[PDB]
């Protein structure tokens, strides 16, 4: 009844929870409205956990190398957006990381905070040889704002100060789409096939799901009283 | 220049209640019901039938209106005044009783009854049924009750899982168990093995166990005081059955003595969500597996 | 609180009730995801009563003339359209009308069932010279039936017969925009706006502010549990 | 429907001469094949065999459940008004509260005990303000609370305070309260004294037994829990209330060996201790059990 | 051998009243009161409690549960008989006018109700007030209101007024009210007037009948029972109406002479087929459109 | 924050000093020091001016919540409260049953009606178990009843003096009720019988008419409005009556037959004598239809 069918779910291993779903009855393509809505909506007043911060000791500076690197702060800074990983902790907290010796860095091989977890470990993270390699520590945040990374933590040096601004909304792909079904005879009706995917945090069963709530209330929390 | 005379003056105005429920003010038992005739004088309304005990007159309908709304008047002017001053009430019932704050957990009570008055914690007698309408309804939120049969999250906190109490157990000098070494059952159980509060989760799921095969408790009082049920313990026909938990005392002083017994418990905090955004509670579940065991 | 300040609210020839309203702070677009959400939805579809038929049989044919007229039913029918009107009839009704004598039409001048009127009478409607003018009854419905003029009241012949998709659509312009704001420090919110006309008979606060819980509800019956 | 013809004429479906209702259920013939003639049309079905020989045609064995089901209720009434108590034979529900629920009155457990040995009893809570609502019902099966209040019930209420012991409190394996062995109520805060419950009328009695002696009730943390009155004790310490009767029972166990002492008391206006109060209704003590019994513990209550 | 007196018996299991549910009928001084001890050996579970007035003992949870289901099960037994018994069904609610119940319409009606709706008949009359909402209620299935417009469809009903004349007036002994058969809009009374309901619409109908050209008013005496109603037949005291259709059964009335003004009501209403829906009780639909509709 | 120290400074606050809280509140000179220091600190605001003259500093302009909020309530009690207004000064009623329009309405309701007209008293068939129930609940107010099977409906209130008359019947020879003798158990009783109201004072009573008054009860239909009489009481249906002085009115029709009957059932006798039942003791009393018509109530209601 206006009504969601779930429909193919195919979570695959979790990332992109390959998801095509589906609301049968739209009279008219209003349905768009919602789709292109939590087109933005879906990612848009989210809540995603995010890093900002690193605390590369030893290297204060954030160009210069750190031995045993294959690769120095710049792709050590490079290699942070790439993590992956959540909190409720809503509030900051660590992983340091001392492995030394020559290594690749299981992306598990971590220090792990509350729920901080390899959403996904594995991620190749880090080179190094059989030289000490050094600690990496840093913020945790949950947050939506992927755009500004200036007095970051720059607002009061905890450590390193170096601090980059996260990217932070698990799906990243997503595919909303219409099509006017019949039943046009009472009115043209139409139905909305849309994929979203995520990042294999948060699936839209937690993430669609969410919007939707999300603006329902916020896109309309009064019946614009006026 | 009344309200107190008032107080009792509704029960007299309410189920006639004169001199029963004058007393009940802090006055002589025949007090009040006198100053309803003061009030007569004046009042238009008040009734001092002499033939009517319960039979009703008016006084109620129109010179109570007020008498309800003035006392909540007065009160609620007492109430705010107080109220507002720095009345910081951080307060968070959980569950801590029975086994494991029997013993071991002394450390939550390091934390809940050496400290000040805040992170106010009302933890009663409450088990893991009555513990789980109340505390997994979460008023008193997570516990250390033995797991409300389903549980588990980590977070907001230093998350953990559960712990455990062995087979054995406290008694006495010689109370049945301390007398009949079998710790299979039906040793200290002609003590009849005293349902302390009945059927708790930890209380019970070992007292089920317990008596769950031709073993029975077939106790005598079934209620909830550690003091009384191991305090009748001096009298000496009751016992606790909180297997080889609440023992640090026969542990400690042997007039109050382990026998064993055998026979499951086990105990993972309600770990309420609630406090897995917050640290009273959340310390609450944190604490234990961590802190309040240790 | 993410709230609507009844704004600019005005008071005359209710068609248009001007309406500039707006919602101060809502974190960033997702505001603007209401505006057109709105756009559309509002212009979706309030259900709308709405003359759709006419009895006229001065001819039961709808070209020939209806004398008198120094308008015929080409003109007649389109003086339909505009007429303007509503009823919680739900269910059809009629008026019919004779005057005759030279006459224009008080729009006014009408037949009225129930709660059916002329949201403003007055409009021209038809002038006459002082010849018997003729009888002219119809269909009164509430719905959202603005399109498709064709079958409907014809498999069912009436005499007298025509009828057509009228508009049902009392609110017409309608707009709004936007802008980043103050308040930064808590985020750079922002702002919106609209405005809606409307027919004038079914003021915003009926017909857009009305919109706003169209949708809320709908926009997700189900809370997206896909 | 009723019994007579009920019983009598179902019993009888399987059974004639109405000599079968007269048997079993008792209705003779008399009673039974007159009324049953006209009954045999009031549920609209032919019950036994219509002055024939034998039969089972729509009798009462399909008829008892709108039909038995209510006299087997009485059925069960039929058999007796209970074996031990008329109503609710298990009826001896004990009030709790921190004062006296452990150890003031052992030869009072003793007659129980020879009036009726080891026999299972059971407690509630009252408050003291809900003590007063659910006694002016009699909800607390017995019932222990400043007599100040719970007044109505039955036969009046009949106040009756068994006795007032008079309060001091905890001092311990390390109180200087058990150095300082009265107990007036400064010597309390003196050491971290936190009061009890706000609002729960234990606490009213106890704000004067705090609020006269260089001290004013400082309800500040009370973990409303004995296990916690030990908990932060055990370490050896801490301090709060345990009433004069069981304050017989303060010096205990071997992390402490502690002070005793009598009431200091300043406050008493009227007559002010807290009162062991077993208040009651006839009905309620209307058998050996509770009230002569319900007596007797109000009787035998010594310091042991 | 109680299938009656257990009814008085569920009055003592509610609010403990074995004198006052018996002050109904009457017996001794509390009856039922010393019958309670009676039955509590008669019953193994009778809370007794003549002590709990205004509470209880269980006797209820235990020794009711029957009691109830028998108590609907031999009612509903005896809701048997007529439940086949040819029980047919024409009993129902007639909201007709307030004269609409005498030999005016009565007689054409039972007479076109022989013809096919003859319901088990009624005397009855609503005062155009309430009388709408039994339009809409459904107990009452046809009714009058003076004010509120609406109707629907036709046959069995649609748009149909009750009647129409400057509000006339019941006069009778006690009454020069005969002259005020019709001044002016209203004349007629001109002192201490009011009508129906201290509320109705007739009601406010007439006392602003009166007062649709104010004859004037206080409110101390309106139309209530057929004497209510000669109170104001016989009053010239403090005085109301009585309509045209409503004159040919009042007129014949035993005092009454009744008297409009040029005061004035209509009626009007959804006095159409909405509670009708039957061609039967269209029949009515007939008898109330050849009867009264001007 | 009683009322003495409560307005004495809450308005002296504008004052500004003492002597005019005596000339605010009760005070007769300027005890009102005792008062204000106890009022400082006890709400917890500064109170006049410490050596700061006169100056508003709040205390009372802020405190007439509830404090003056509450004595505003007995702020009414102090100007009446036993004279004139009380808790509503004019508040009587009656609840008849409907007998007495025969001659006795007038005069009751004249005498005072006619003098202080403005309570609302009807003159009402009231129902019978809505008549109890709204003798409870309520309605007019009180009672002119005739008791003759409600007794004992709680009672203990206080009368007035209300009626005491048959409910005599209408019979005719225009019906062959002509043959119908004297209104009696055979010919008062027989026919479609048909009552007033289910559920009414009247036919409790008048279905009491057909008990009390042994009609057979048909009750085909039900009819207060006498009208049904005449429809069928001389064309022959039912048989109901206007009660005896309900019958003064009643006998008004044409081709009626006089006939005495509802104090007048079987022998044409043992009917409605209309037992006075009356329960409202002091009440709203003191003020004009409480003090002047309650009591006329007795004297007027049945003044013939």
């Amino acid at each position: 009844q206006f009504q969601i069918e779930c429909v193919e779910s195919n979570t695959e291993e979790s990332r992109n929870h390959y998801s095509k779903f589906i609301l049968e009855p739209l009279e008219r393509g209003q349905g768009t409205t919602v789709g292109n809505a939590l087109r933005r909506v879906l990612l848009s007043n989210l809540e995603g956990t995010a890093v900002t911060a690193v605390r590369i000791a030893g290297v204060s500076h954030e160009f210069a190398t750190v031995p045993g690197v294959r690769e120095d702060v710049l792709e050590i800074i490079m290699r942070m957006k790439e993590v992956i990983l959540k909190s409720y902790s809503s509030q900051a907290q660590i992983g340091r990381l001392l492995v030394n010796g020559p290594t690749t860095i299981t992306a598990s091989h971590f220090d792990l905070p509350s729920e901080v977890e390899v959403i996904d470990p594995t991620q190749y993270v880090a080179t190094i040889a059989e030289g000490g390699k050094l600690e990496m520590e840093f913020r945790i945040e949950r947050g939506k704002g992927y755009r500004t990374v200036e007095r970051g933590r720059e607002e009061a040096t905890s450590l390193d100060f170096l601090q980059i601004d996260s990217i932070f909304m698990p799906v990243r792909k997503v595919n909303y789409s219409v099509e006017e079904v019949r039943a046009d005879g009472s009115i043209p009706k139409d139905r909305l096939l849309l994929e979203v995917w995520t990042n294999g945090s948060i699936s839209p069963q937690e993430a669609l799901s969410s919007a939707a709530g999300i603006l329902v209330d916020l896109f309309n929390p009064l019946k614009d009283i006026s | 220049m009344r309200l107190e005379q008032l107080q009792a003056f509704l029960a007299i105005a309410e189920t006639g209640s004169f001199q029963k429920a004058a007393s009940k003010c802090g006055v002589t038992q025949s007090t009040i019901s006198r100053q309803i005739q003061s009030l007569e004088a004046d009042l238009g309304l008040e009734l001092f039938h002499r033939t009517n005990h319960s039979k009703l007159t008016l006084g109620g309908e129109r010179l109570l209106p007020r008498a309800r709304k003035i006392c909540l008047e007065w009160e609620t002017a007492t109430q705010e005044l107080g109220d507002l001053i720095a009345g910081k009430q951080p307060e968070l019932c959980i569950a801590a009783i029975h086994s494991l704050c029997g013993s071991y957990l002394p450390p939550v009570l390091q934390k809940f009854c050496r400290d000040y008055p805040e992170v106010q914690l009302r933890v009663t007698s409450l088990g893991s049924d009555r513990a789980l309408k109340v505390l997994k309804d979460g008023l008193v939120d997570l516990a250390i009750v033995m797991n409300n049969r389903f549980l588990t999250t980590g977070r907001d906190m230093v998350v953990e899982v559960l712990y455990d109490e062995p087979i054995e157990l406290l008694t006495a000098a010689n109370h049945p168990l301390a007398a009949y070494e079998r710790v299979p059952w039906s040793e200290l159980v002609r003590y009849p093995q005293v349902v302390f509060k009945d059927g708790y989760g930890m209380q019970r799921l070992v007292q089920e166990k317990f008596e769950r095969l031709e073993a029975t408790l077939q106790a005598a009082l079934e209620v909830n005081t550690l003091d009384a049920f191991r305090g009748v313990v001096r009298q000496g026909e009751l016992i606790a059955l909180l297997p080889s938990s609440a023992l640090v005392e026969a542990r400690l002083d042997p007039t109050l003595a382990v026998r064993p017994l055998a026979l499951t418990r086990r105990v993972v905090m309600v770990t309420t969500q609630d406090r897995l955004q917050i640290p009273p509670i959340k310390h609450f579940w944190q604490l234990v597996r961590e802190n309040i065991p240790p």
